[PDB]
């Protein structure tokens, strides 16, 4: 657990940051945070920031592919990473007296590797076996249908890119990619530790000694206004008669920006409806015996896109869509408005201090947090926020976002 | 972990750890195999359960998070929230323990759920490997009741067992919430019963469950559900015993993994085309141990990969130095389920400290003592599909 916490940021004589938060405990996750991700591409060169992902993983000069594994199996460095369409990351999470072996790790295969054409065209396949793999995830499925038909933009390309981009990716490609997005600039280190601020400053030092300042500045390829997005509520229906009896469904509205001061409104919107599990279903659903409901609600640069998906049998699919079309109206409704307030906020502090007592779920906030925002966001500061937050709010949101709005629907059917 | 008895004799098992999520439940020795057929007992506690929560929206409104796991043994739940809904979530597992069966209308709707459990994403790989196991290594046949109904057979709820729980309810929480358990043990009877249940003796039946599997489950086109599943079952320890560390260790070395690393792994996977995943798993019981090896592959391919595991139990004589550490490097990782799972069968916790030592307090000494007591026996054989088990059998002699 935290503790209200404040980030402490050193910047190394290098142009690396260094920004850490202090936890109680044993364990410590660190990591480079990277404003790198599909939302940054084009119809060129789709899916490059997820494969260059793998690539760097697949080691470099100091430490290649066995010298990883050894590590993972006998020194109890064990290596994650991650892309989506707004930010990567590659970190560890560790005993804190691994420090300096795991510095040293991440440093040089994020900001030092060896981008081969062997490498590049070795890990092929086994990017294109988890794009086929996550085919088979029809949330992931619909999930990336629905952003598709609502943005032409960037946001619409799948994180992986289409099964065409993914053939067509050279190692100029990957290479570019890191040249021009995996500088000292663009990213921070992060560390969520018991470790005093000084301890990982003096580490990262050591273990980033090759690497020389930036000479200038270029504007950040990573920056929104170069990347536009633009929603337009689209209808799109496809067949997948392997499903059987079974149809899947996703509804979209644009969202607002992360700065929006209906950000907020727009998530305790989103988490009032929320999820349905075996034991729980949102109040504002009247038919309670709908199979599944999913409820998710993003910021992508200047747009978002907030979405709702499930299954059904095919008979009960129409009704599912009015379930919740009427469930979202019900919140506007002055008899339900406050209530759908409180409960909404209730769940926001739910979902956020449920995640205080794992470092990784902190480290990865602290990354985005830094990696996205104008300045920082602190947990207290924010719970100020949502308290804050008042009918007036909702209503604001739900003119803005959600009243005379088309709606982008994809149907995924076995009929 | 704090251990009170309670003035009503009651026990009760609170957990150490920082503040901000609450934790209370309920621990029991009552599983699937306390009532007559598959399905009883998990049907049964489930329309308790989602009685005692009122409905779905109060769970919801509340932010409260339930958990039921019902084994073969024993069974606990557990609910998780934030302070503010202490109050719900107290009243709720009284209701719980309370004793009064459930409507028939909230029964009905269990069982459809039940009956749906694959489709649904509630019957995955891992529920299938513990079904084989219990139903092929155990003498004791009503060991085969699991918590999954068959398409064909029935279910029905069992009374008897909602009277029995708070009669041997041990209650388990977090720190945070001393008095309110206290409180909530105070109003159970004195005192609570005990029986004798040891875990039944192994016996390497040779069993299948040929039954066809849902193509779509969750919300994934299962890469599997045309597959089939052999479960090979040997015994070993109970939970307490000072062997577990060393078995532990042993069935890291033999590991595994899929594709969409360790000695099956790279034996079994990649020495057989067409196989998704094989693992091996250290399964304990109230006083016994189950060690499985589980491969998902083509029908046509089990004996050959039975083979292959009878090869990886050979190389696991001639070991090398590195990997009989590695191995003690793979035992290193739903934090209070851990705590309630290991309160109730005496062992340390997967987390804590003292286990994390145990690890590396044990040589290839004890798990060659593991490796040549649990290997010299004949493996229970299950098949999930039409394979038959007899000719897996044959390849152990
Ligand atoms: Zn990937």
């Amino acid at each position: 657990i935290s503790r209200y916490a404040v980030p402490q940021i050193s910047k190394l004589s290098n142009g690396v940051r260094v920004a850490t938060i202090p936890v109680i405990g044993e364990a410590t996750t660190l990591g480079y945070w990277i404003k790198s991700g599909s939302m940054y591409e084009n119809a060129s060169n789709s899916g490059v920031s997820h494969y260059l992902q793998h690539v760097i993983f697949r080691g470099n000069e100091k430490y290649p592919q066995r010298k990883l594994e050894q590590l993972a199996e006998y020194e109890g460095i064990n290596l994650m990473a991650s892309t989506s369409r707004v930010t990567t990351n590659f970190n560890a999470t560790i005993s804190n007296d691994k420090l300096d072996v795991a510095t040293d790790v991440l440093s040089q295969l994020v900001l030092n590797p060896r981008i081969k054409k062997s490498i590049v065209d070795n890990e092929r396949d086994t990017i294109l076996a988890e794009e086929y793999e996550v085919s088979q995830d029809i949330n992931e499925v619909i999930w990336d249908k629905l952003h598709e038909i609502s943005f032409k933009t960037s946001i619409g390309f799948p994180i992986l890119g289409s099964h065409q981009s993914i053939q067509k990716i050279t190692t100029e490609m990957v290479q570019s990619q890191h040249s021009n997005f995996f500088n000292q600039d663009n990213l921070y280190f992060v560390a969520v530790t018991s470790l005093p601020h000084d301890v990982i400053l003096k580490s990262v030092e050591k273990a980033t000694q090759f690497l020389k300042p930036l000479a200038s500045h270029p504007k950040l390829a990573s920056d929104n206004d170069l990347h536009v997005q633009k929603f337009e509520p689209n209808q799109k229906q496809y067949l997948l008669p392997q499903l059987g009896d079974n149809a899947f469904v996703a509804i979209g509205f644009e969202a607002p920006s992360l700065d929006s001061p209906l950000y907020i409104p727009s998530q305790i919107v989103k988490s009032v409806i929320g999820s349905k599990e075996k034991y729980s279903v949102s109040p504002l659903i009247e038919n309670t015996n709908i199979r599944t409901l999913n409820s998710y609600s993003f910021p992508y640069g200047n747009s978002g896109l907030t979405a709702f998906f499930g299954n059904e049998s095919i008979n009960n699919l129409n009704g599912w869509v009015n379930t919740i079309f009427q469930s979202i109206g019900t919140i506007f409704s002055n008899e339900n408005i406050e209530g759908s307030l409180n409960v909404g906020r209730l769940c926001v502090k739910s979902q956020l201090a449920r995640g205080l007592s794992s470092t990784r779920t902190i480290a990865d906030e602290l990354g985005n947090n830094l990696l996205l925002r104008n300045e920082y966001m602190s947990l207290g500061k924010w719970d100020e926020l949502l308290n804050a937050t008042n009918i007036n709010n909702i209503k604001e949101y739900f003119d803005k976002y959600i009243l005379e709005k088309n709606a982008s629907m994809v149907i995924i059917s076995g009929k | 972990c704090v251990s009170s008895v309670l003035p009503n004799g009651i026990h009760l098992k609170l957990m150490k750890g920082p503040r901000g999520v609450c934790s209370i439940g309920a621990v029991f020795p009552i599983g699937s195999i306390n009532s007559p057929k598959t399905a009883d007992t998990q049907v049964t506690l489930s329309s308790k359960l989602v009685e005692s929560l009122i409905s779905p929206k109060h769970v919801f409104m509340h932010q409260v998070y339930p958990f039921l796991q019902v084994n073969r043994e024993y069974s606990y739940l557990t609910l998780q929230f934030l302070p503010e809904s202490t109050t719900y979530a107290i009243e709720s597992l009284k209701r719980f323990l309370d004793g009064a069966a459930p409507a028939n209308t909230t029964f009905d709707q269990q069982k459809q759920l039940n009956y749906a459990a694959e489709q649904l994403g509630e019957y995955n790989l891992l529920e299938k490997y513990k079904d084989l196991v219990c139903m092929s290594s155990f003498s004791n046949k009503s060991y085969a009741h699991g918590n999954y109904a068959l398409q064909g057979e029935k279910i029905d709820l069992n009374p008897q067992i909602l009277k029995e729980i708070p009669k041997c309810t041990t209650l388990v929480g977090s720190i945070d919430m001393y008095e309110e358990l206290v409180k909530l043990g105070g109003s159970l009877s004195p005192f609570p019963k005990v029986k004798l249940h040891i875990t039944s003796n192994f016996e390497p039946n040779h069993v299948n469950k040929n039954v066809k599997q849902s193509s779509l489950q969750g919300s994934k086109i299962s890469m599997t559900s045309s597959l089939s599943i052999m479960s090979l079952s040997w015994p070993s320890c109970g939970a307490k015993s000072v062997e577990a560390p060393a078995y532990a260790v042993l069935s890291k070395i033999f590991g595994g993994g899929s594709e969409f690393s360790s000695l099956l792994y790279t034996k079994v996977v990649g020495g057989v085309a067409r196989c998704h995943q094989a693992y091996a798993y250290n399964n304990f019981f109230t006083t016994g141990g189950r060690f499985n090896i589980n491969v998902v592959a083509e029908d046509r391919n089990l004996v050959k990969a039975a083979q292959l595991v009878r090869e990886c139990i050979h190389s696991v004589e001639t070991i090398e130095d590195k990997n009989l550490d590695a191995a003690r490097g793979l035992v290193i990782t739903k934090r209070f389920n851990e705590f309630v799972r290991s309160s109730y069968l005496g062992c340390k916790p997967i987390y804590s400290s003292q286990y994390k030592k145990s690890i590396k307090e044990v040589t290839r000494k004890a798990v060659e003592k593991a490796l040549k007591q649990t290997f010299s026996y004949k493996p229970a054989v299950a098949v999930y599909g039409p394979a038959v088990p007899n000719e897996i059998a044959k390849v152990f002699e």
